RNA sequence: AGCGGCCGCCACCA
RNA sequence: AAGACCCUUUUGAGCUUGACUCCAGCCCGGGCCUGUGGGGCGGGGCCGCCCCGCUCACCCGGUCGCGCGGGGACCCGCCCGGGCGGGGAGUUCGGCUGGGGCGGCGCGCCUGCUACACCGGACCGCAGGCGUCCCACGGCGGGCUCAGCGAGGACCCUCCCGCGGAGCAGAAGGGCACAAGCCCGCCCGACCCGCGCCCCCCGUGCCGGCGCGGGCCGCGAAAGCGGGGCCUACCGAUCCUUCGCCGCCCCGGCCGCGGGCGCGGAGGUGGCAGAAAAGUUACCACAGGGAUAACUGGCUUGUGGCCGCCGAGCGCCCGCAGCGACGCGGCUUUUUGAUCCUUCGAUGUCGGCUCUUCCUACCGUCCGCGCGCACCGGCGCGGAAGCGUCGGAUUGUUCACCCGUUCAAGGGAUCGUGAGCUGGGUUUAGA
RNA sequence: CGCGAGGGCCGCACCCGGCGCUGGCGCGACGUGAUUUCUGCCCAGUGCCAGACCGUCACCGUGAAGCGAUCCGCCGAAGCCCUGGUAAACGGCGGGAGUAAUGACUCUCUUAAGGUAGCCAAAUGCCUCGUCGGGCAAUUUCCGACGGCAUGAAUGGAC
RNA sequence: GUGGGCCCCUCCUGGUAAGCAGGACGGGCGAGGCGGGACGAUCCGGACGCCGGGCCAGGGUGCGCCGCCGGGGCCGGAACGGCGUCGGCCG
RNA sequence: GCCCGCCGCGGUGCUGACGCGCAGAUCGCUCGUCGGAGCCGGGCAUGGGGGCGAAAGACUCAUCGAACCGCCUGGUAGCUGGUUGCCUCCGAAAUGUCUCCCAGGACAGCCGCCGCCCGCAGUUGCGGCCCGUAGAGCGCUGGCCGGCGG
RNA sequence: CGCGCCGCGGCGAGCCCGAGGGCCCCGCGGCGGAGCGAGCGCGAGACGCCCCGGGCCCGCCGCGCCCCUGCGGGCGUGC
């Protein structure tokens, strides 16, 4: 009629099981809610950059 | 009120009894027309003619 | 939610149907006819029976 | 509760603030040839009684009043949603 | 929501 | 004998009805069947009703068609429309839960505590709150300082000190002084277009919040600030309906109506990730369940029952012959609860009768001591379980209550004992 | 209680049937249950019924508009609504305070009406093994009395 | 496949309490052979292919039943009582 | 529709016998009724949601709170039972969220296998920020015994 | 029988015993090759051993500027 309600009894030792994993390398680097006028600056000054530019 | 309700409408029940109004209207269907059908009034008082 | 009651079962006849053996007969008065539409007939009163 | 008989608010029509008159919003009445009320009628013809579910167990007491806002120099429509209350009123000055 | 004058009668796909 | 009691299953059936959704039947109206004439009323400038002759349709009688009738353009029948309609049909009748039900609602949210100083952490745990209220009780700028204590002033005014002891809509916690509070001035950022993040979290949705790019504005000298009301709660998918921008399509063409589509709001699901839904069964069921009650047993001992410690008092005097308040410490499982470990493909479920054995917390008898023990008769204690503890009236009774006698303790053994009985009670189907 | 045959109740898919070889001293539907003595109050609720067309309430029909589909008006049968009747229809039938140990008397709140005549710890009384009398040596049983958890008048009361 | 868990040690919550009910880090049984705790799923050691030798953990060493001697002392349960015996502290 | 009582028709008590029966309802003794709403035989009629019922939900061929026969039909079951040779290598969960969910599932976690590609840690030390529990205490919010001095 | 993924065989910007017709011979669709947009419709080269990321191009939604055949073309900016 009754069954329990909750436990956390084994759930850091199936954590622990494969490692702690950690987030991929460029992760730290998105771009994703930077401030879109720095985006923009960054963009022009390499696409104006003869050492950088890649137009044809 | 002697029978069972599946044989009657007046059946059933822990004591015998009839349970609602015994006037019925004159257009109930068959099986429905029992006891006192379209009745202009009832009880047994004196004073006619 | 219920079966047939009574009253619907005599409609049908079979158990509920008249005991009309040795009955003598529909009883009426007699044909009116030119006769008697013109004058009158007699007759002769032959028995007085139970039906 | 009390709302302004008058507003200044942006326009899309113009792009700018101008000056809107209120009123209520309320929803208008069915049409016949509406394409659901249509597949309704014609699901609903014949033996078999009722084809769709029919609401009943209600709950809210209150409703979100909407005001109408149009633009006084070109005649632009906008709505304004309220939050949930029980009377209203627009002032009356224009 | 619909007629009439708190009331009648009527109506119902998120 | 795959429990029939009890519970669960999105398994039934009989019965009921103000459950939900309907069907026969019956009532009512127009139309067709359906002729041939005469009249009255009203309206609009031909139309709608109503009435009453005739016989020839249609319908009813009598007669062996033996020397005859009655109704009548109405009734029936048919088509469509409205009402009555458990007589009948199909189906439904939430969940959590120290068994279910009555009750309650940690079923969607919020504060403090439980919670053991990162985060997280259960209960029908504790103390509570939410489904609202405000064009100002909102935005901005400026000025100001609150609650009060003390001291003064004819029968509200003034000074002085004043860390907030006030106020800031409503629970609680947090926050705030040339302010976030109060007063004055002007206002409507309680706007438009397009993105991202936080909380909850499967890193899905929904409420809520935060950070930006671009329009258009408000207040301010200006720097600034502003997408409501200081922060933590105050709310809602698909399909359908309704409304608003700018357009696109209707597929052989074009035009006008109309219909549809892309974007956004509103109408609602509180059982809140969102079926459209009333009872009864003592006539009964099906699949299962010891995941779960009713009876033995087990743990516990509040309650019941029994035993100690202390010594205010009682006892003519005199705390302890006999007693012993206010307190405190234990034991037992012969009461009743609390719980749900074993048993639902079944452990026969009250008492009495019959018969046997056991315990001692000893009522009479035995052996010792004590007394508020002269005798008699009573009372208190230690050892002691051999023998004894009975006959009847009313009650199914265990119990109790009375009468009588050689004067009459208390218990256990699956609440000993139904292939030993009996069947009064309880405990199916009749009434 | 209903019905005078062009009817009523019932059967029945349709055509056609039963009561009926019948006619109110009849046929059909219900309740109570020999005799004797009786059968009180309530039409507010629910049910049934008849008398008027106020509101509401179909299709058909008809007016105005329109390119048309269609939109809007008018018209208005039965039913409900309104006005009454009916309890041997279903059913229902009282509180507080005093006042000569009681309470004939009174004040008051209140219902549609406030349980009459009767009967009773009853096969109906919880408390309850009620209280008193009879009977017994002794009686939770029995009989006679007294007066209501929740007695009572064709739910038929009492004998 | 699983989404009925349970127990131990420490830390807690309701309850008179419970082999009662509800939570927490770590470990165990579940799904762990062997020896020991007389006897027990979980305690104390130790966690496993088939054998021969050696060393020994936990517990123990009168006989059942594998294994011992030496030395120094003494001779289930509460409040509350004891001039039993051996040892102390304060006067 | 009177009374005693035989055959007949019925079925009270013994809660008798039997209860692996003589028997899927029988036997013994006792008992109700016996001129009548009485008992018996043949023919005929009524058919399953129907009949028939002096009414017990009774009876309708050992079947009745809806007969029997064949088919739809190997009806559906989140529920109970069972599910057949060997060795080797690996090896769990009994938890979170949603669900007319609570004896069932979907997504996540834990595990197996198949791969493909080129520093790391369930630890200590050193350095920097964070927490409000045990203890302590009465300044804050509350509670609480009393004694001096004005 | 249908759907997903993995392995192996043949051929490869291609591939393929439909049905049918003369274990052999001939044999259409179809799928792939371009996407995006409700739809009118418009329509991809710029880089790279491989993988991941950056940049830029195509469509849908929005907006500067110039023009020819014009609510049409060109060239740009933004999520
Ligand atoms: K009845
Ligand atoms: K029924
Ligand atoms: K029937
Ligand atoms: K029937
Ligand atoms: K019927
Ligand atoms: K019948
Ligand atoms: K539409
Ligand atoms: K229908
Ligand atoms: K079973
Ligand atoms: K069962
Ligand atoms: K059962
Ligand atoms: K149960
Ligand atoms: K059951
Ligand atoms: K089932
Ligand atoms: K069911
Ligand atoms: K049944
Ligand atoms: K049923
Ligand atoms: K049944
Ligand atoms: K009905
Ligand atoms: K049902
Ligand atoms: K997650
Ligand atoms: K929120
Ligand atoms: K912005
Ligand atoms: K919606
Ligand atoms: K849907
Ligand atoms: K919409
Ligand atoms: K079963
Ligand atoms: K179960
Ligand atoms: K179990
Ligand atoms: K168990
Ligand atoms: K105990
Ligand atoms: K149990
Ligand atoms: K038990
Ligand atoms: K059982
Ligand atoms: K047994
Ligand atoms: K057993
Ligand atoms: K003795
Ligand atoms: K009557
Ligand atoms: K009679
Ligand atoms: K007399
Ligand atoms: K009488
Ligand atoms: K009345
Ligand atoms: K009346
Ligand atoms: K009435
Ligand atoms: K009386
Ligand atoms: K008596
Ligand atoms: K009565
Ligand atoms: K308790
Ligand atoms: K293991
Ligand atoms: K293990
Ligand atoms: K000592
Ligand atoms: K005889
Ligand atoms: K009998
Ligand atoms: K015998
Ligand atoms: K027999
Ligand atoms: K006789
Ligand atoms: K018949
Ligand atoms: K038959
Ligand atoms: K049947
Ligand atoms: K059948
Ligand atoms: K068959
Ligand atoms: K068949
Ligand atoms: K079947
Ligand atoms: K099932
Ligand atoms: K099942
Ligand atoms: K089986
Ligand atoms: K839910
Ligand atoms: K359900
Ligand atoms: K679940
Ligand atoms: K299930
Ligand atoms: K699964
Ligand atoms: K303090
Ligand atoms: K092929
Ligand atoms: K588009
Ligand atoms: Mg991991
Ligand atoms: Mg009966
Ligand atoms: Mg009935
Ligand atoms: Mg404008
Ligand atoms: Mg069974
Ligand atoms: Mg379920
Ligand atoms: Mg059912
Ligand atoms: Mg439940
Ligand atoms: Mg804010
Ligand atoms: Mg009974
Ligand atoms: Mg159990
Ligand atoms: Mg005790
Ligand atoms: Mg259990
Ligand atoms: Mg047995
Ligand atoms: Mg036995
Ligand atoms: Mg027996
Ligand atoms: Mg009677
Ligand atoms: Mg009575
Ligand atoms: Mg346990
Ligand atoms: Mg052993
Ligand atoms: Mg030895
Ligand atoms: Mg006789
Ligand atoms: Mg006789
Ligand atoms: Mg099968
Ligand atoms: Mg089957
Ligand atoms: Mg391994
Ligand atoms: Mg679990
Ligand atoms: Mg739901």
């Amino acid at each position: 009629a009754k069954l329990k309600n909750h436990t956390s009894k084994n759930q850091n030792r199936k954590d622990h099981r494969n490692g702690i994993k950690k987030p991929k390398k460029s992760a730290y680097t998105s771009h994703k809610g930077m401030c879109p006028k720095y985006l923009r600056n960054l963009r022009r000054s390499r696409a104006n950059d003869p050492r950088q530019s890649l137009r044809p | 009120v002697a029978m069972n309700p599946v044989d009657h409408p007046h059946g059933g029940g822990n004591h015998q009894h009839i349970g609602v109004s015994s006037c019925v209207p004159r257009n109930a269907v068959p099986g429905q027309k029992v006891g006192l059908i379209a009745a202009r009034r009832t009880g047994c008082s004196g004073g006619k003619r | 939610m219920g079966r047939r009651i009574r009253v619907q079962r005599k409609g049908a006849g079979s158990v509920f149907r008249a005991h009309v053996a040795r009955r003598l007969g529909a009883a009426k008065l007699r044909a009116n006819d030119f006769a008697e539409r013109t004058g009158s007939v007699r007759g002769v009163v032959k028995a007085i029976l139970h039906d | 509760v009390t709302y302004p008989a008058e507003r200044r608010t942006f326009c899309k029509r113009e792009g700018k603030h101008t000056v809107h008159k209120a009123s209520l919003y309320k929803k208008g009445k069915d049409s016949l040839l509406a394409q659901g009320k249509r597949r309704y009628d014609r699901k609903q013809r014949g033996f078999g009684g009722q084809t769709k579910p029919i609401f009943r167990r209600k709950a809210k007491t209150t409703k979100k009043q909407v005001i109408r806002l149009t633009c006084s120099s070109c005649k632009c429509q906008t709505f304004q949603v309220l939050k949930r209350c029980h009377r209203l009123e627009i002032s009356r000055l224009g």
